[PDB]
């Protein structure tokens, strides 16, 4: 990856 | 668009795509269609 920490697994996202 | 039903697409602001998958429960910032 060689990137930051990804946003934790939440089962449905809305961003 | 094909896409597997598992894979719970989102994408960040900072222009990243960044995966959820709903089986293993999984946060991968690669994009395996994208290449």
């Amino acid at each position: 990856e060689l990137e930051s920490p990804p946003p934790p697994y939440s089962r449905y996202p809305m961003d | 668009g094909p896409l597997p039903p598992g894979w719970e697409v989102r994408s960040t602001v900072s222009g990243r795509i960044y995966f959820v998958d709903h089986n293993n429960r999984t946060t991968q910032f690669t994009d395996p269609r994208l290449h």
